């Protein structure tokens, strides 16, 4: 019974930029899903004290997959076979992982090289109030013609397994496929490198006969930098992107999750508060559909979400 | 897995 272990608390994920990233338990952070792997139930057989360590160089997401456990199961005492929990690991991330914290730290050595992939579309910083620490981002359009980002898009999928319920990976040969990336710059030993924040996919979706409607289909910020704006810059970065096409109607979303929907309203208020069409005095006659004409136009929000935004906006005038 | 230009093909859970 030692013998059954939950898989959310049994794997842990790290990011490393640092050395010492390897033994501070606050860079640790665990899956809120591992349903598609372990079952409903969530949970691993034949081993105590099981660690599933899948630990990831900040920018390149280099990749250290070990599984460690106190004992297991021996088929001969206890008549029965421990769960292949490797095998289950190896199905969704790609090969070449190493297996050792030294042969990790040898590729953490020459992590200055790697780069964000695609164009820059946007660039901000996190400034202290109080003399402190500033953080600075940079989100980047990224496609299979930078070198190295099919390799690295496997090495990153498969925290989407870990955090949104029902993914699946997409078919990266199918050219409808737009990748947008977040980076955090950062400094060590006098050099500038880059650690991997979050990401969304786009699919650019075919409107008959000649345009289309961008749905966002997997939105990730990692863990460790969630509540802190990104998400919201993603977004946003994402609709700004697509405001330059004519041929883009708006931009929708593959089942959004309840966090997503509240997000999207942020960012789409955000956007729309200031346009003319939603001034208060407009808002105090009622919905009219330039406020969706308008938003659409300006911004490539969808006739729904600009609905949406009427009501958060009229809520936001009145008492 | 999903169908054509779908990311969230996979399966719910069923606690
Ligand atoms: C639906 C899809 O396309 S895929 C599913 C979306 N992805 C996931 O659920 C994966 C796990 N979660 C995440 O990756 C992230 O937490 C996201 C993408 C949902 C949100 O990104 P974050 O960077 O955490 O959000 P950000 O800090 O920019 O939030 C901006 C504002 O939006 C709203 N918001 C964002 N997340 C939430 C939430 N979980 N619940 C309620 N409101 C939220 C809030 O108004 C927030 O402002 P606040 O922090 O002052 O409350
Ligand atoms: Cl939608």
């Amino acid at each position: 019974a030692e013998y059954k272990c939950n898989t959310n608390t049994a794997i842990e994920l790290k990011l490393v930029r640092f050395p010492e990233d390897l033994e501070n338990d606050i860079r640790t952070f665990f899956p809120e899903y591992t349903h598609q792997l372990f079952g409903d139930d969530e949970t691993a057989f034949g081993y105590k004290g099981l660690k599933i360590l899948l630990y990831y160089i900040a920018g390149s997401l280099s990749t250290m997959f070990r599984v460690e456990y106190a004992s297991k199961v021996d088929e001969n005492f206890d008549c029965v076979e421990a769960d292949d929990v490797e095998g289950k690991i190896r199905q969704i991330i790609p090969p070449g992982f190493c297996t050792n914290t030294n042969d990790f730290l040898s590729l953490l050595e020459k992590e200055v090289d790697f780069k964000p992939f695609g164009t820059l579309l946007h660039t901000y910083s996190v400034l202290s109030p109080t003399g402190g620490e500033n953080f600075t981002f940079q989100i980047y359009k990224a496609d299979m013609t930078c070198r190295g980002f099919r390799e690295y898009h496997e090495r990153l999928q498969t925290f989407l397994m870990w955090f949104i319920e029902t993914a699946s990976f997409i078919d990266v040969d199918d050219e409808r496929w737009h990748y947008f990336l977040v980076f955090e710059k950062y400094n060590k030993d006098g050099a500038t490198l880059f650690a991997t924040v979050g990401y969304m996919t786009v699919y650019n979706y075919y409107v008959y006969p000649d345009k289309t409607r961008p749905r966002v289909s997997q939105m990730l910020i990692l863990t460790p930098f969630q509540g802190q704006g990104h998400g919201a810059q993603l977004l946003e970065t994402v609709h700004r992107y697509y405001t330059e096409f004519p041929t883009v109607l708006d931009i929708t979303a593959e089942d959004p999750s309840k966090s997503y929907v509240k997000l999207r309203d942020f960012v789409l208020v955000k956007l729309c508060q200031d346009l003319p069409c939603f001034s208060r005095e407009k808002l105090m006659q009622g919905f009219n559909e330039d406020m969706a004409i308008e938003a659409q136009q300006k911004f490539k929000i969808n006739k729904q979400h600009a609905r949406r935004v009427y009501e958060i906006l009229r809520l936001l005038v009145t008492d | 897995k999903g169908g054509k230009g779908l990311g969230k093909g996979g399966a719910k859970r069923h606690r």
